[PDB]
Formats: structure tokens, C-alpha cells, sequence
């Protein structure tokens, strides 16, 4: 019922001349909805908000949800009451009944068509008997509504300003949300498109969300000094651009909570009653929360991600790495696409190093060279080791999901780049490990990588003279044939296997079986 | 020591260790029969003297130490389980008015804090949910249209976040409080039951969820909820639920009620699904 | 890095007759003789505290290694050797730059300009 209202009140302010007649008409709304008490204000916002509108409709149904929020000094007189005498800890204090009713004898709420009872010319009393009511208000029955209306606001282009005024006006409300750092958490990750051009927007809604409960939990908890120091100031057409001493302090602090210390650079809060059972968690959703709403594009801040343990940086102490590994892996794989895309362009860089291709002083085990482990003597050759370490570590704590996009990538982009063994050598390193995972989940790309491990060493067996390692090649690929394939991967490989050279050929008969 | 500290308590733990174990000597008490220690009896001295008191508050925690000493016994358990009981209930003191038209509870509005309700055991504990819970299901068949006693349900609200517990707590409550207070048709417990479930906890498995957004489209479909505050309450935790699902948790959860989608999404309202 | 840590005033014979010794021992090939040698002085002077230790290694490892490897020269084509032996250890970018941050210095230039002097 209020749904085709709604879409009939959306088409009628389509049709209204704008002027006195707006106003009146926001007001008798108002009128409606409280002063009578028809129906509850977060139904009829949610069945407006509900729409499907196309063009100029869903601006006016956007501004007249605007009209009726704040317009209505009524609505406003009611939230700040209920911001100023409440507080969101409720099992510490002993005195929340009286306090309900004061609020409650201050502002009645009417659920029977009270006021639409009482305005009626011939007496109407109302004898229904009430149920039990101990939490109940407006405020709290339209918290979701807001969170959905924001929503809905910024999926349209020209309602920013909406936006900026709702929140500066209703940013109190939120000090009684339940969950509101995953709801800032998901609300940036989803909008990441719609966000990137527009950061005055993004900054104004995690400043709200973030000063609205600055005074119940203790200093620091969610936000650094340095971003509340320098970040925080409106913008001047120079936005602050950070070092990488901020990124070191991002990292460290995550890792010092995850390593367990008695001081903790979190305080420490009761979890049987917060949102995040673990401190781990909590660290690595708000560290997302204020990286990800920088006003800097995506492509640096993961380069820049990268670069804290790549290039030569103090403040991160040896045999200590794996840890700040693990920390950079779990905050890179949580943010969305734009970020940790740029891991591919590192590797194609690195494979593409004259120190593989041509400078190969190096006549002993490379397997030894790509050994992360050999860190414990000092050598640490070039970025090939940590690279390397790298690339374990993040596709370690990805999804199926994120690893889907690597067959792809293997097949069209290092293909025609890989002339030497070394290169060979390398990528195989790079990929051997996740097959398990996989043929688990995803057998398509199982044969994907086998064709393409097939392909490559063709390639390099045409334009190479000798392979000096043809032993280990040999016993990986009987390996890859006896554990994970099967043998389901055989039509494509008699092709293959029918042009390479004699001595391969002799050691790769049982292949074909 | 003194009695103000939490601590304290744990100091008169294995005291009351040695009191269960004479307790297990009630039975069978001709067989292995093991002697008091010799330094206990100075502190067993004191317990006894404050079970013959009959002045016991929660000013100090002899309560709760009376409780811990004898949760195993059945005569001297009931005097300090309902000395909170009564406290906690308001049985009959007096009539607050709630808001509204016809809202009726309890004078009791102070429940027990959190030290002195982590101050107890976990049979303590349990002993009290279960009498709550015999006690609301009492006053669900007698049709009482007098609303429950406020300290009490912040009590219920406070007792249901232990983990230790699922085996009697969410579980149980779900499966058997829950369809036989709905059975009782009062909807004045399942009223205060509901906004229970809406702003009073955090924690909840997603089995556990998934159930109980079963139950309220079972419950809000049919037995004429009609009523405003009825739909007014089912449309506010249908909405409250479902938009507070994890992201990785609906995928392995749904995929256990594929055959029968019906009982996981609604017909009458779009909103919801 | 034994014969670094306690025996910085002994004669150098005893060293290049040591290290001959263990030379012919297994067999070694030059460059690699030499690249740990190098990476054995830089990693004995990147781990040693602050103190008068630190100015006894820079001492050693830069005064008196040439003089072994002078010596080495005089009793045995070593000149490649060498020059492949530093083109090995150029390769190592991290632990060069940790030893140059550490003395505050090109530690580099100064130890070629010092082999150099030594022809």
C-alpha cells in the first residue's frame, strides 16, 4: 500500500510546480506522518527509497526525502534530546529504565493512529490494550533506513550536496549503531567507482561516522595521530600526500597487535559485547577503513604498500620480515581490485630484469637464489627473492576468487616474454605451490596451467640451444602428471611433445601414456 | 581477606572445592571418608557463621559465596537463590507504569552488574536461567497481562551472552521457549521477546540467525499479526537481520536451505526479500 | 671472520698459509675465493657494535686483507679473477647499502680506490 503511495507522492512532485507549493506539501507530509501518526516515518522513507525510477524522478524522490528529514525542525528536536540523555554502553549503568521515560514522556509515540484518533471531529478514543515496550523508539526503527538511504544517495551523481548537509545535520544518530566500522568498511569497498573522483564526499562521511563516537570510546581508537593531525584539515587544492613513514607506522601497528604485547597500540575493550570478537580483526578493519579513503588513486598507495618492505627502509628490523609479509599480505587482499592488481606489473618488471636474461654470472643452483629462507646469511640478491616472497604471501590469503584471474595472466601476458631458462625456472617457482589449491576448486584452471607449463617450455626449447637443468624440468612435470592432472591433460600434449628435442623426447616418454 | 574484591572470591574457591567434595561424602559417606585441612577451618569457620546470618545482600558478595558453596545442596542453595530471585523480580512489590496504554510491571528496576554476575560459577548460573525460564513459561500459561519486571528481562538480556552455555542457552531457547510461548498465544513475552532479540545482543552463530529469521516469517505470516505493534516489531527485526549479514557466512549458509527457499524468505512483503 | 675477531695483530704469513691450505684443501675456484673473502669482511663489520670494536674491523678489513691478497698474488691471471670476483659481489645491493648506512660513507669507492693503490 505505502509502496504505490510512495510511487504516487514521487510522480505527483514530478508534476509539482516548484515554490510555495513544495513547501506546503513537504509540510502536510510532515503533518501526516506525525502530526496524525498515519504511519511510521522509516516505512514510508524505506517504500520511497525503494523505487526504481528512471531520469529526473529519482532526483525529486531524492529531494523530497531530503525536504522531509531536515526541513522539519520537529524530527530534529527529537534525536538531539535522545543524543544528549543516552549513551551507547547500556551494560555498565543501572539507571536506563527512568531515563526511557523521561524520553519517552517527552516525546509520546503513537502506534494506533493516535493522532489521526484525536484530530477527528466526532470523539474517537482508542481502548486496545499496548504491549510491553523497553527499547522502542522511532530513532532506533529508522537507524537502517538512514544507512539504506545513504546508500541509495550516493548511487546518483548529482545529490552530493544531499549528502553532505544529511550527514552534517544527522551525524548523532549514530552514536547507538551497533556495527558502524563494517558498515563504513563495505560502504567504501562497494562504491570504490563512484568514489574515486569525488574525496570531499568520502572525507565528509568518514569524518562524521568517525566524530560521532569520538567522546564514549577512548583516544585512538580507530584512527592514527598523523591522519587526525594533517588529513583531517579541509583540503587547500594540496592534498597530503603521505611518506612512507606513514605507511611503516600502518604496518607496525598491525603487526605489534597481532603479535600479542602487554601496552597494545589498541585499548583494550570488552569483545563479548563489541562487533569484533578478536583484536586482530578490529586492527585490520579500521587500518582498510582510513587507507582506503585517501584521496591519493589506488595504483600508488599500492606501490607504495609494496615498496615498505621492497626497497631498502629502516624501521623494519631483520629476521622480524615474515611477520610485516603476513601483515602487507592480509591488508593488500581485503582492499578492493585497483589496489592489489598492481602485484602483476611488479612480476612482468622483475621478469623482464637483465639480471635474468642476459648478466647470468651466476653459473651455480639458482634454486638456491629464489630460497627467501637464505635471508639468514646475508644474501639477499635483488627484489627477485622478496618478490617472490611476496607473491607467496598474498596469493596465500586470497580467495579462489582472486587467484581465478591468474591463468589468464600466465597465458597471455609472460608467454611471449620468456626466452631463457631462468625466466622458466622462475615462474615456475612462482605458480608449482598453488596447483593443490586449484585442482581443489577450480579444475578448468588446473588444465590451464598445464597447457601454458607445457607451452613455455616449448618456447624456450625452440629458441634455446641446451637446457642444463633438464633433469629437475623433467621430474617436476612427471610429478605435476602423477599427483594433480591425472590424466586429463592429454589430447593438447602429443602436439607439443611430438617437436621438442630428441633427449626430451627420450626422457618424456611415459607422458603420452 | 576482605569480601569488596572480586578476587576474594576466587581466594575462597578451593574452600568451596572442599565443601562440594563433602558434599559427594553425603552419599556413600562410610567410604573414604577424608579429613578437613588444617588450615581451611579458619576460613571454613566464616562461611557457616554467614549461612546462620540472615542479613545477606549484594552490598558484599557472601551472596554469591553462599551461592558457590553451595550450589550442589538442595536446602541450603534456596535461601540465597531466592534472595536474589525475589530481588530481581519484584514479586508483587509494586505496579510502575510503562509507556502507554495497559503496560503493568514490577517495581524491580536495578538487575545484578557484571562483577557480580562473573562473580559466580557456571551451576549457579545455569540453576538461575533455568528458573527464570520455568517462571516466564509459568506466567506465559497463566495469561497474565501483567508486563514482566524490567530488572528481570535486563537480567535475561545479560545472561544469554556466556558461550560456555549454548548447550543450554540460544539453542534451547530457540528450540523450546520460543514455539511453546508462541503456543501459549500471550504476545505480550513474545512482544518483549522480539525486541530482546532486536537491540539486546551481538553475538549470534549464524545457524542460530538463519533459524530464527525462519521463525519470524513463520510467526509473522500467519497468527493474524494484524496488530500494528505485531508488524511494526516482525518488520523491524526482518529488517534488522538481514542487514546485518556476514559477507563470507551467507554462501555456506544458505546453500543448507536450498530445497525449501520458501522458509528463509517472505511473500507478502518485497521489502524484506 | 675468527682470524678478524681475535688475532687482528698477528703476521699475515700465517693467515696466507692458512688460507692457501684450505685452498688446496677442496678445491676452490679464485672468484669464489675471493667474493668470501669480501662478504665475509663486509658481514664480520656490519655486526659489530658500537665501540672500539667497530673501529679495529674497518681497521682489518680495510688495511690489512690487501696485503693478504698482495701476498696471494706474489706466490701464485689473478687480475680477472679479481675483477670477476667484484662483479659477483656488486650484484649484492642489499647488503652493500646496509653497510654503507651503517659507516655513514661510499664504502665502495674506498675500498676500490684502496685495491687500486695496490695495483
Amino acid at each position: 500500500h505505502v509502496r504505490t503511495f510512495a510511487d504516487f507522492l514521487v510522480y505527483e512532485f514530478s508534476t509539482s510546480a516548484g515554490g510555495q507549493q513544495l513547501n506546503k506539501c513537504i509540510e502536510i507530509l510532515n503533518d501526516m506522518v506525525w502530526k496524525y501518526n498515519i504511519v511510521t516515518l522509516d516505512r514510508l522513507i524505506l517504500c520511497l527509497a525503494m523505487r526504481s525510477h528512471e531520469g529526473n524522478e529519482a532526483q525529486v524522490c531524492y529531494f523530497i526525502i531530503q525536504l522531509l528529514l531536515l526541513k522539519p525542525n520537529d524530527f530534529r528536536n527529537r534525536v538531539s534530546d535522545f543524543v544528549k540523555e543516552n549513551s551507547p554502553e547500556h551494560w555498565l549503568q543501572n539507571d536506563w529504565h527512568t531515563k526511557h521515560m523521561n524520553y519517552h514522556k517527552k516525546y509520546p509515540e503513537k502506534l494506533y493512529f493516535e493522532g489521526l484518533a484525536e484530530q477527528v471531529d466526532p470523539p474517537v478514543q482508542i481502548q486496545s490494550p499496548y504491549l510491553p515496550i523497553y527499547f522502542g523508539n522511532v530513532c532506533l526503527r529508522f537507524l537502517p533506513v538512514f544507512d539504506i538511504v545513504i546508500h541509495r544517495f550516493l548511487e546518483l551523481l548529482p545529490v552530493s550536496k544531499s549528502l553532505e548537509t544529511l550527514l552534517d545535520h544527522l551525524g548523532g544518530l549514530y552514536k547507538f549503531h551497533d556495527r558502524p566500522v563494517t558498515y563504513l568498511y563495505n560502504t567504501l569497498h562497494y562504491y570504490e567507482m563512484h568514489l574515486r573522483d569525488r574525496a570531499f564526499l568520502k572525507r565528509k562521511l568518514v569524518h562524521a561516522i568517525i566524530g560521532s563516537l569520538k567522546d564514549n570510546r577512548p583516544q585512538g581508537w580507530c584512527l592514527s595521530d598523523t591522519y587526525l593531525k594533517c588529513a583531517m584539515n579541509a583540503r587547500e587544492e594540496n592534498p597530503w600526500v603521505p611518506d612512507d613513514t606513514y605507511y611503516c607506522r600502518l604496518i607496525g601497528r598491525l603487526v605489534d597487535t597481532m603479535a600479542g604485547k602487554s601496552p597494545g597500540p589498541f585499548p583494550n575493550c570488552d569483545w563479548r559485547f563489541n562487533e569484533f570478537p578478536n583484536p586482530a580483526a578490529h586492527a585490520l578493519h579500521v587500518t582498510c577503513v582510513e587507507l582506503m579513503a585517501l584521496a591519493v588513486s589506488g595504483k600508488e598507495v599500492g606501490n607504495a604498500l609494496l615498496n615498505v618492505v621492497l626497497k631498502s627502509q629502516p624501521l623494519v628490523p631483520r629476521e622480524n620480515i615474515t611477520a610485516w609479509m603476513n601483515a602487507i599480505g592480509l591488508i593488500i587482499t581485503a582492499l578492493p581490485e585497483p589496489y592489489w592488481i598492481v602485484l602483476h606489473d611488479r612480476i612482468v618488471s622483475v621478469i623482464s630484469s637483465p639480471s635474468l636474461t642476459s648478466e647470468t654470472e651466476w653459473v651455480g643452483y639458482p634454486f638456491r637464489l629464489f630460497d627467501f629462507t637464505a635471508c639468514h646469511q646475508s644474501y639477499s640478491e635483488m627484489s627477485c627473492s622478496y618478490t617472490l616472497a611476496l607473491a607467496h604471501a598474498v596469493w596465500h590469503h586470497s580467495s579462489i576468487g582472486q587467484l581465478s584471474l591468474i591463468p589468464k595472466f600466465l597465458t597471455e601476458v609472460l608467454l611471449p616474454i620468456v626466452k631463457t631458462e631462468f625466466q622458466l625456472l622462475y615462474v615456475y617457482h612462482l605458480v608449482g605451490p598453488f596447483l593443490q589449491r586449484f585442482q581443489q576448486e577450480r579444475t578448468r584452471c588446473m588444465i590451464e596451467i598445464g597447457v601454458a607449463f607445457y607451452d613455455m617450455l616449448l618456447n624456450v626449447d625452440q629458441c634455446s640451444t641446451h637446457l642444463n637443468y633438464m633433469d629437475p624440468i623433467c621430474d617436476f612435470l612427471y610429478h605435476m602428471k602423477y599427483m594433480f592432472t591425472g590424466d586429463s591433460v592429454k589430447e593438447q600434449v602429443e602436439k607439443i611433445i611430438c617437436n621438442l628435442k630428441p633427449a626430451l623426447k627420450l626422457r618424456l616418454r611415459f607422458i603420452t601414456h | 581477606p576482605d569480601i569488596n574484591k572480586p578476587q576474594s572470591t576466587h581466594a575462597f574457591a578451593m574452600t568451596c572445592i572442599w565443601i562440594h567434595l563433602n558434599r559427594k561424602a553425603q552419599n556413600d559417606n562410610s567410604k573414604l571418608q577424608i579429613p578437613i585441612p588444617h588450615s581451611l577451618r579458619l576460613h571454613h569457620e566464616f562461611l557457616q557463621q554467614s549461612l546462620r546470618n540472615k542479613s545477606l545482600q549484594m552490598n558484599d558478595y557472601k551472596i554469591a559465596l553462599l551461592c558457590n558453596a553451595y550450589s550442589t545442596n538442595s536446602e541450603c542453595f534456596t535461601l540465597p537463590m531466592g534472595a536474589l530471585v525475589e530481588t530481581i523480580y519484584g514479586n508483587g512489590i509494586m505496579r510502575i507504569p510503562l509507556p502507554g496504554t495497559n503496560c503493568m510491571a514490577s517495581g524491580s528496576i536495578t538487575p545484578l552488574p557484571m562483577n557480580l554476575l562473573d562473580s559466580l560459577t557456571v551451576h549457579a548460573k545455569m540453576s538461575l536461567i533455568h528458573s527464570i525460564a520455568t517462571r516466564v513459561i509459568k506466567l506465559a500459561h497463566a495469561k497474565s497481562s501483567v508486563a514482566l519486571a524490567p530488572a528481570l528481562v535486563e537480567t535475561y538480556s545479560r545472561l544469554l551472552v556466556y558461550m560456555e552455555i549454548e548447550s543450554l542457552g540460544i539453542k534451547g531457547f530457540i528450540s523450546q521457549l520460543l514455539p511453546t510461548v508462541f503456543k501459549s498465544h500471550a504476545w505480550g513475552i513474545l512482544h518483549t521477546l522480539l525486541e530482546m532479540f532486536s537491540y539486546r545482543m551481538h553475538h549470534i552463530q549464524p545457524h542460530y540467525r538463519v533459524q530464527l529469521l525462519s521463525h519470524l516469517h513463520t510467526l509473522a505470516a500467519v497468527a493474524q499479526t494484524n496488530q500494528n505493534q505485531l508488524h511494526l516489531c516482525v518488520e523491524s527485526t526482518a529488517l534488522r537481520l538481514i542487514t546485518a549479514l556476514g559477507s563470507s557466512e551467507v554462501q555456506p549458509q544458505f546453500t543448507r536451505f536450498l530445497s525449501d527457499p520458501k522458509t528463509v524468505l517472505s511473500a507478502e512483503s518485497e521489502e524484506l526479500n | 671472520l675468527l682470524e678478524g675477531t681475535m688475532n687482528l695483530t698477528g703476521e699475515t704469513q700465517s693467515l696466507v698459509e692458512q688460507l692457501t691450505m684450505v685452498k688446496r684443501m677442496q678445491h676452490i675456484p679464485t672468484p669464489l675465493f675471493v667474493l668470501e673473502i669480501w662478504k665475509a669482511c663486509f658481514v664480520g663489520l656490519i655486526e659489530s657494535p658500537e665501540g672500539t670494536e667497530e673501529l679495529k674491523w674497518t681497521a682489518f678489513t680495510f688495511l690489512k686483507i690487501p696485503q693478504v691478497l698482495v701476498k696471494l698474488k706474489k706466490y701464485s691471471d689473478f687480475t680477472e679473477d679479481v675483477n670477476c670476483a667484484f662483479e659477483f659481489l656488486l650484484k649484492l645491493t642489499p647488503l652493500l647499502d646496509k653497510a654503507d648506512q651503517r659507516c655513514n660513507c661510499d664504502c665502495t669507492n674506498f675500498l676500490l680506490q684502496e685495491c687500486g693503490k695496490q695495483g
